């Protein structure tokens, strides 16, 4: 409303802008209502889907595991701390080993990684540990223990029968209610949803295919813009995309003769996961996932650590489609 | 305490009925069950003094709706108190989302060995402290608490009885050889909670940087002496967190709470855990009403 | 070990009970079957003595069989197998 | 919301478990000849309530005698020790 | 009245001094009438003996260390402020403290004259380097709980005489708390529990003892008002 | 949901559920195979260790 | 409560047949839309599921023949304001153009600053030039509705604390004292004189016979009328509706005039709550998020105190193995608890019935049936037949103590129109004088709700420098995040009126009180204040107030300038180091009390078609363990307990008995079966033509 | 106000309402 | 050493209410002992109020007597609100017999021997023509408030309507100190309580019982 309220509740508010910060609140109380309303039906789903997450054995085994982002590199050179460390490398079992410049092992194979060996590592002045994660746990029927990491009640390692797929569940649906929204991007708990519904995105945006130079086109009142392969042959044409939409500004805004990457993001926006699936195959779409809703989480200052997101998205990343029969069962 | 929690006694004579009818059967106060059934329901006097008995050390599953997350389910060891509303721990406020506007909650009782292990050793509140999403505590001091430790830890320069080293004329009238000496210049109203002194403690122990200059590598604190720039409340304030936990000497922001307690419970036990937040809640409500925080 | 006093239902500290055992479902089936056999020993107590041993510790005025057998487990009064 | 008002009360049940452990040790309280008279009279022992004749019968005697171990072992019964044990059960 | 239900003195001994004691049941809700009055008179009626000043050879104005030794002003003061000692003269008698030879000074190296007396002997004060002589004199009187450094009434009549603070009491640390014993059979009594921590002057028990003395004194002034009174009599049993 | 769907396919093609969910195992009342449910914790032996036995 | 009444009408629901059920609700049915203003009140609606769906009407609206909400405003012709009332609909509302009452009149119906607040058609605010302006508000407060508009200082609270304190309003229950506000808007009058409990005099007239249960009248021409109250007569949610006369015998009475208080009335000002002193400290954290302690002098003194009257009843229906007789006599009933009873069968007028008593002793006909064995025997040793005649008499609720006010009989032989098959039906009412206990939820009129969190004794409360001690202690930390500081200076102006001020107007009125009306310069103690709602004590006219008190008995200002008083600890001794916010706050006593929540159940009722335990507290019950709840001890991992409460404790039939012989006869409680829920379903899949089988191999 | 036994209850009113409450 | 040991002295302000000074007390001691003073006075001082009415006319709380102008519950609230010393401590019935018109002053109780009622002017209720007020209150010893006996508990026909006794002749106390505390250290406070009765008793006498009792309990240490 342009008028606006110019009073305090000290001073005492005078008729009408006593009637707008009415209109204001009646519409948030109702809202508050409903949005709790749907927390629970989130909630119900995510517990369905990770009924099945048990702890079976102590150790898949494994090797493999994702990387850890960990204190990104200062332009001077220094070693700034990633603010979002909490959330995304504590409590996790490391695979590999710590190295740097040739020098000895920091810290072992399998090691709870907890506050003193980050400091450790943050010392010794390494950026990227490849650590063990949910989504890459080898054994059959639900997550292995060390794969899971420490257990964020007990603070030590997870037993061998927790629920862990509905810790996961309730962890992630549990603080939605306190969860507004903004003022044609999704920017709150509706986007969360169509994140796990994996939904094609509202404000579905364009992707790259393959690395090079763009050519850059403003069309009849619209963008025409196609990705210059540098061995891609065939070019990917991108014809209708709006003239209400923005170019993608990172580091700059998107200039013509940018060189983009294979995935790189045509539109400041959101993407399908199904296409970066296609693209840039399944380990893409996971940090995808696990990066655009703890956007949200972070957004609203929500501490979800990433593991029950990792539990969820590896519940959603299972089965696959046959798109030839061989010559057995399978249709 | 964080364990236990309030019962009013006509809720924990109809939920432990046939306990306490056995039990004042087995103590020749019936003549049979059906005299004792009578009798509970008749609330004759003696009843109590057996509930009592029947109720020490047995869990009660303390439920509130909606149960959002997996803390919405705890055990605690009932208490027998008066009145007929059910009291409640303060700390477990965060947890179960529970405001004291008119809120209700549901009692259950598990009956089975299992089922009372299982509350006495999994669901137990003092267990149950950090929370599953993120690790941060839940059992943190928070509202009215943080602030009374806030002030209680805030420094004030300018005020009543501080070190200053002026000389010539007369020394300096701000070293104080015991926190004891301490609180009985505090009684009497020389020294303010909150001025800057020098104090010479022993059963504390300094911060790493302190300890390395005036010991080293191994100062043991039980006996060793060392002297400290703090105010009071500072010393009494880290007088409730353990022995082996270093000197804090700092203004307790909600945040520095939150990292002193999970520091706390990455490094100790469980149960060092519970009994240092339960001493952090009763000096924090006892310094939240001295802080005079008023609206007018 | 330094801490003060367990008081009621806390007592003994269950951060001692946990060294004994691997997880803690295993120390609550532990405690919980032990229970259960001195309840018997109890009951059975009435006919003659069956294969149920009770409180191998001395056990206090009027005490639930179960503080009995988590005392005993952190007194390592007891063994276990497990599945 | 339709309490089902035949329903086993479980006081009601364990109750008169006691009631019939109660009742036969102040039985085997009374003589050999008593206890016999009694639960027959009374159908204790199979549900079927027999009668004087049987009874004097089984025991090869007449009915008047059993009409009087019968009133004499009643009158017994009725004595406040082994009675007061059992009226909270009526 | 009948008090209906008869209180019981009984105490924990946690160390040779330091005690707690459980006061139970005192009728609602008695545990704080009861509880802060005898905090209060433990820290400040139980008469005591401490050092009020002293002065020393070789420091005139530099307050900050002193020569020949090794410890600072201020340190040797806060040491001597902690020292147990006993009186029975009024007055403000002096105590001499002197020692040639480096080494390590004691609470024994003072020389009382009669009456004084130190309860611990072997507490280090301080230390002497190089053929070092210290020479302290202390002012010890006697008083009542805790007198703050008292400015020098004189200005110059002892140029060498710099006041301390004086902890008099022989109790140091005493705190206190209720709980709610026996709700239903009692209707909600209290329980009051101390926790008395003195130096090795005198017990607690009888710190304790004392204060009550020094309490029941005023109060049965009160009651002296008039005698015949009728209040809550506990019935001895 | 959509019970009548699943129940009538479920019927035409004989499937058969194993009950080791943590929700089919909930309707039916016996014992959920989390935490304390699964054979590694539920059928634990409990003795009293041979050297407390015999100075009992 | 009379507001209760006044407010249950003048209701608007959107929700009926022929509109929208809470499911097709449009959400934008919900929103205030600006035509709303003068209509239908903005602020109070229910806080449930029905926000927006359920109004109520504004103070001023009317309702057009048509059914249009007509609104009342002053026609303002040539920049002159006038006083010809005239009444406007939404679309002439929307047409024309209307100003603000709280605008400069400069006492000639002239405005006097050019650039005047207006509103336009779609909700716009402008600053038209003062010859445009056509029509003008009748009266401040005028967008607002009747509860709404008895709170002081509303214009300082939040939308949503003041909507909780509109829906609070209504929640008050009648106490036995019934205290006036001391701090009050001018709607505590018209709100009682026209929500019909309180009796109004006709006629003019002299009052004759004053007593408890009839006022005479000599209206003056001759003929006189007989005003009969309706002492202790039981409302439609238990709570007392007594009627006491205010004039004495010889008074002359008004046409229009209150001539006798209602249940919560005093002198015809509408009185809810009662004038409690509070203090605002947080105290020992028994006031730790919204909890409130009190004084023991609230209970002692009967202060928060209310009568609820119960009404119980028992019908003697007609059955086919006979007739049910309501008669002393009951089979296994001694003469010990028959001692109630008189001889129709029904209680004696003031016996206190406890959990448990025989009300009315009705006996039901049932016919031989077998007699166990035992029960055969032991009926013979101790001389007791069977009476087959059985037992169904009424027994007081659990919980539901307090001596029987009357006893109402209706029988068909008296030709009473009972429905049939009933030959009597009769009602007990019992009531009791339910006291303030730890539970009950204690409100102001500014949303600050509140359980009882305890009553300290008197002696251990913070008390003035005087000796007096405080009353309630709220929280400070509720105050400044839920943005309601009206109960501040309602608390200050309360102690304002309290104290009594004396604007020191020796050197001239103090420009403090310059726009202040007259013989407000000086006030007596205990002397009753009024501020309307949107025209109230500007926030300067309160410090000017606060800072002008006259002393209570000896030289003694106890609350300085600031508002603050120096308060002594209680408990421990010594002065609290900070002054602290005191004053008289009028708070309510609302009906959420303990005795009605507190519910246990050990085993009770069973359901019929399933075999779970039944619900409600009109019934014993449990409290549903919910999907939520299993989810939860899932992820502990209790896999036992969830077991236990799934089998044992609601459906296994066969095991419920079993459990309970086992805790009695003190054994292993038994292991758990297969659910009442896992076999009616596995009997409708053998019913729906599903073979459904279990085989383990 | 214009109700003939009313609590005699000063207003803070600096308006003047015209029209009564109907 | 403070060689004055404290000292007591009265201070009547008026015969109702009292001012006592205590001095010279330890520093730091004043507001102590005033809030025990205080704690103790305000609330086991021995006193005596009526216990149950037995309302000729009525037989429960909830109604009204015939000429009456308040119902029976006013009448109790206006009766809560007397003031009667007893030297008996057994029950001691005392009855009120008002007739026709007028009021029924407290004054009108007719006392038995043993009890006194002080204040007489209490408006118990207000009687018409048809007037007829004929109360049977009952007085007891005690301290602190009791909660209505039950009627049930308690050995009572139907007439009986159990009332809440309040047996304490206190009404408002308070305390404050004068510490001079000087820089010499000759260092003293000096209490000044304030007792205010209820007219039942003195203030001196309730501070002797409160010496009593605190002597009592502080001799059990
Ligand atoms: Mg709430
Ligand atoms: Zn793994």
């Amino acid at each position: 409303i342009p008028r606006p309220v110019k009073s305090s509740f000290r001073e005492g508010l005078t008729v009408l802008e006593y009637f707008i910060n009415t209109h204001g609140a009646r519409k948030g109380l109702a809202d508050t209502a409903l949005r709790t309303a749907d927390s629970g039906y989130l909630t119900r789903r995510l517990v369905d889907v990770s009924q099945d997450v048990i702890v079976r054995e102590h150790d898949c085994q494994t090797e493999r595991g994702i990387v850890v982002e960990l204190a990104e590199r200062a332009p001077d050179g220094t070693l700034i701390r990633d603010p979002y460390i909490e959330t995304s490398a504590y409590a996790r079992t490391l695979g590999t080993d710590a190295v740097d410049e040739a020098g000895n092992v920091i810290v072992e194979r399998g090691q709870d990684l907890g506050d003193p060996e980050i400091d450790a590592l943050l010392a010794a002045g390494i950026t990227q540990v490849k650590v063990r994660s949910v989504l890459t746990c080898a054994t059959s029927t639900g997550v292995c223990a060390t794969c899971y990491g420490r257990s964020m009640a007990t603070g030590k390692l997870v037993d061998i029968g927790e629920a862990v797929g509905i810790v996961a569940a309730q962890s992630i649906g549990e603080p939605g209610t306190q969860l507004t929204m903004r003022t044609d991007i999704t920017g709150g708990l509706p986007r969360v949803q169509e994140l796990f519904e994996a939904r094609v995105p509202r404000g579905k945006a364009p992707i790259a295919d393959v690395t090079g130079r763009v050519r850059l086109e403003d069309g009849e009142r619209f963008y025409k813009i196609t990705i210059v392969p540098d061995d891609g042959g065939e070019e990917v044409v991108y014809d209708k995309i709006s003239k209400r939409q923005r170019l993608r500004v990172f580091k700059r805004v998107l200039s013509d003769g940018d060189h983009v990457e294979v995935g790189q993001q045509l539109m400041e926006g959101s993407a399908d996961p199904h296409e970066v699936l296609r693209v840039q195959g399944p380990r893409e779409v996971q940090i995808h996932l696990v990066r655009e809703v703890q956007e949200v989480y972070r957004a609203q200052g929500v501490s979800i650590h990433d593991k029950h997101i990792e539990v969820i998205v590896r519940q959603m990343l299972r089965r696959v489609t046959i798109i030839d029969s061989g010559s057995t069962e399978f249709l | 305490k964080l364990h236990q929690c309030g019962l009013p006694k006509l809720m924990a004579l109809e939920l432990f009925k046939p306990f306490v009818m056995k039990r004042l059967v087995d103590l020749n106060h019936a003549q049979n069950i059906k005299s004792a059934k009578r009798m509970v329901e008749r609330q004759r006097p003696q009843v109590w003094d057996v509930l009592e008995e029947v109720i020490a050390e047995h869990p009660v599953l303390l439920n509130r709706a909606p149960t959002l997350h997996r803390l919405g389910i705890q055990a605690f060891e009932p208490m027998l108190v008066e009145g007929k509303a059910i009291q409640l721990h303060p700390l477990v406020c965060e947890a179960f989302n529970a405001d004291f506007d008119g809120d209700q909650m549901a009692v259950h009782l598990p009956l089975s060995a299992e089922a009372q292990a299982e509350a006495r050793i999994l669901m137990l509140s003092s267990n149950n402290i950090l929370s599953p999403a993120s690790g941060r505590p839940l059992a943190m001091p928070r509202l009215d608490m943080v602030t009374g430790l806030y002030y209680l830890t805030t420094e004030v320069p300018g005020d009543t009885g501080e070190y200053q080293p002026a000389s010539g004329d007369h020394p300096e009238t701000g070293v104080y050889s015991s926190p004891a000496e301490a609180i009985m210049a505090a009684d009497r109203g020389v020294l303010s909670v909150r001025a800057k002194i020098k104090v010479r403690l022993t059963q504390l122990r300094p911060p790493v940087e302190i300890e390395a200059e005036l010991f080293g590598h191994s100062g043991w604190q039980p006996g060793d002496a060392w002297m400290a720039e703090t105010t009071l409340g500072r010393v009494m304030f880290n007088e409730l967190l353990p022995l082996g936990y270093p000197f804090v000497n700092k203004q307790m922001h909600k945040k520095v709470q939150a990292a002193i307690i999970n520091d706390l419970a990455e490094r100790y036990p469980m149960i060092v855990v519970a009994q240092t937040v339960d001493k952090l809640k009763d000096a924090g409500f006892y310094w939240a009403t001295r802080s005079g925080v008023t609206v007018s | 070990g330094g801490y003060d006093t367990p008081l009621g239902i806390t007592n003994p500290p269950i951060d001692e009970l946990l060294d004994r055992v691997s997880s803690k479902y295993a120390l609550v089936i532990y405690a919980a079957k032990r229970a259960r056999q001195i309840n018997d020993y109890y009951n059975q107590l009435g006919e003659g003595i069956l294969e149920y041993v009770g409180p191998l510790v001395e056990p206090g005025l009027q005490e639930k069989p179960l503080s009995i057998a988590l005392r005993e487990i952190h007194a390592d009064l007891l063994e276990h197998t497990e599945g | 919301f339709i309490e089902d008002s035949e329903a086993v009360v479980a006081v009601d049940a364990v109750s008169f478990t006691l009631l019939q452990d109660q009742l036969q040790s102040v039985l085997d309280t009374l003589s050999e000849r008593e206890a016999g008279v009694v639960r027959l009279r009374f159908g204790l022992t199979d549900g079927q309530p027999r009668t004087l004749d049987e009874i004097g019968q089984v025991y090869g005697v007449t009915r008047e005698r059993i009409r009087q171990i019968e009133s004499k072992t009643m009158s017994k019964l009725r004595h406040p020790s082994r009675s007061q044990v059992l009226r909270d059960y009526l | 009245m009948l008090i209906s239900q008869r209180p019981t003195l009984s105490e924990d001994v946690l160390t040779d001094n330091r005690s707690q004691f459980v006061i139970e049941p005192l009728e609602p809700g008695f545990g704080y009438t009861l509880g802060n009055s005898l905090r209060r008179t433990l820290l400040s009626s139980i008469p005591g003996a401490a050092v009020t000043s002293i002065r020393i050879d070789g420091v005139l104005h530099e307050f900050t260390t002193v020569p020949g030794v090794k410890e600072d002003v201020t340190e040797i003061i806060l040491n001597l402020k902690s020292l147990v000692v006993s009186s029975e003269e009024d007055e403000p008698v002096t105590m001499y403290l002197r020692k040639q030879g480096p080494g390590e000074v004691t609470a024994g190296d003072i020389v009382p004259p009669a009456g004084v007396t130190v309860h611990n002997p072997g507490m280090h004060i301080a230390t002497l380097n190089d053929k070092g002589k210290l020479e302290v004199e202390l002012v010890v009187e006697r008083g009542r709980g805790y007198v703050p450094a008292v400015q020098n009434r004189a200005s110059g009549a002892e140029i060498g005489r710099i006041p301390v603070d004086s902890i008099y009491s022989p109790v140091l640390k005493v705190t206190y708390k209720v709980d709610a014993t026996r709700v239903e059979q009692r209707t909600d009594f209290d329980k009051l529990i101390l926790d008395v921590e003195t130096k090795n002057s005198i017990s607690p028990r009888d710190a304790l003892a004392s204060a009550g003395k020094t309490l029941v004194e005023l109060f049965g002034l009160a009651r002296e008002l008039n005698v015949e009174a009728e209040g809550i009599e506990i019935g001895p049993s | 949901q959509e019970t009548t769907r699943v129940l009538t396919d479920a019927a035409i093609n004989c499937r058969s559920d194993k009950l080791n969910g943590l929700k089919e195992n909930v309707i039916i009342g016996k014992l959920i195979p989390a935490g304390t449910g699964i054979n590694r914790y539920r059928n634990i032996a409990v003795q009293p260790t041979e050297e407390a036995r015999a100075a009992a | 409560n009379p507001l209760s009444g006044l407010t249950h009408k003048r209701r608007l629901s959107a929700l009926g047949p022929g509109g929208l059920s809470r499911e097709r609700a449009g959400l934008e049915v919900r929103d205030v839309h600006p035509s709303h203003y003068g209509r239908m009140c903005p602020i109070e609606t229910p806080e449930g599921p029905n926000i927006g769906l359920i109004g109520s009407l504004s103070v001023y609206a009317r309702v057009n023949p048509f059914g249009f909400i007509e609104t009342p405003y002053r026609k303002v012709v040539d920049g002159v304001v006038s006083d010809e009332i005239v009444y406007l609909t939404a679309d002439e509302e929307d047409r024309h153009v209307v100003a603000q009452a709280n605008s400069p009149i400069d006492a000639d119906g002239r405005f006097v600053e050019p650039r005047v607040l207006v509103r336009r058609k779609a909700g716009e605010v402008e600053y038209v030039p003062s010859s445009e302006v056509d029509y003008m508000d009748v009266s401040p407060r005028q967008m607002v509705s009747v509860a709404t508009a008895m709170i002081p200082f509303l214009e300082h609270d939040d939308a949503n604390r003041a909507l909780m304190g509109a829906n609070m309003q209504r929640q008050a229950v009648p106490l036995v004292r019934s205290e006036a506000p001391l701090v009050g808007t001018g709607m505590e009058l018209r709100a009682a004189i026209d929500a019909g409990d309180v009796v109004v005099a006709e006629e003019s007239g002299v009052i004759e016979e004053v007593s408890a249960d009839y006022i005479t009248v000599m209206h003056d021409n001759g003929t006189r009328r007989t005003y009969r109250m309706r002492k202790f007569a039981r409302s439609n949610h238990g709570t007392c509706a007594n009627q006491c006369p205010i004039v004495d015998a010889g008074d002359r009475v008004e046409a229009g005039q209150v001539i006798a208080d209602g249940p919560c009335t005093d002198d015809g000002e509408m009185a809810l709550g009662k004038n409690l002193l509070v203090a605002i400290m947080p105290w020992e954290g028994h006031n730790y998020e919204d909890a409130i302690i009190l004084s023991n002098r609230l209970v002692e003194e009967d202060v928060l105190t209310s009568i609820h009257i119960e009404e119980h009843e028992i019908d003697a229906r007609d059955t086919k193995l006979g007739a049910e007789e309501i008669t002393r006599d009951i089979p296994n009933i001694s003469d010990e608890v028959l001692a109630d009873l008189d001889e129709r069968g029904i209680v004696r007028i003031g016996a206190e019935v406890r959990d448990g008593d025989i009300l009315v002793g009705k006996v039901t006909p049932k016919g031989e049936t077998e007699l166990t064995p035992e029960e055969r025997l032991l009926r013979a040793i101790f001389g007791e037949k069977a009476r087959e005649v059985r037992d169904t008499s009424l027994k007081v609720p659990h919980g539901e103590s307090g001596k029987v006010i009357g006893i109402r009989v209706f029988s068909r032989e008296d030709e009473d129109e009972l429905p049939a098959g009933v030959n009597e039906l009769v009602r007990v009412y019992v009531a009791q004088k339910r006291k303030i206990s730890d539970g009950d939820k204690l409100a102001g009129r500014h949303g600050n709700k509140g359980v009882i969190g305890k009553i300290l004794p008197v002696e251990d409360m913070p008390f003035l420098a005087d000796g007096t001690p405080v009353d309630i202690i709220l929280n400070t930390h509720g105050v400044p995040r839920r943005m309601n500081i009206g109960q501040i200076l309602e608390t200050h102006l309360g102690w304002c009126a309290h104290s009594g001020w004396k604007v020191d107007a020796a050197k001239g009125v103090p420009d403090w009180a310059a726009r202040l009306p007259d013989e407000l310069l000086e006030a007596q103690p205990n002397a009753i204040v009024s501020t309307p709602v949107f025209d109230g004590a500007q926030e300067a006219e309160l410090q000017g107030l606060l800072s002008c008190t006259l002393p209570n008995r000896d030289g003694d200002v106890l609350v300085d300038a600031d508002g603050k008083a120096m308060l002594f600890d209680g408990r421990s001794g010594e002065p609290f180091p900070y002054p602290v916010t005191v004053g008289y706050m009028y708070i309510m006593k609302l009906h959420h009390l303990v005795d009605d929540k507190i519910h246990a159940r050990s085993t009770g009722p069973y359901s019929m078609i399933t075999q779970q335990p039944l619900g409600g507290k009109a019934q014993f019950g449990g409290q549903r363990f919910g999907e939520m709840e299993c989810w939860a001890m899932q992820a502990y991992g209790a896999a036992y307990t969830l077991q236990e409460l799934l089998t044992i404790k609601s459906d296994d039939t066969v095991g419920r008995v079993k459990v309970y012989e086992a805790i009695v006869k003190g054994e292993n409680i038994p292991e758990p079966g297969i659910p009442e829920s896992f076999k009616v379903l596995l009997k409708e899949l053998q019913s729906l033509c599903l073979n459904v089988e279990v085989l383990s191999s | 106000n214009s109700v003939p036994g009313a609590p005699n209850r000063v207003s803070f009113a600096k308006l003047r309402e015209p029209l009564e409450v109907p």
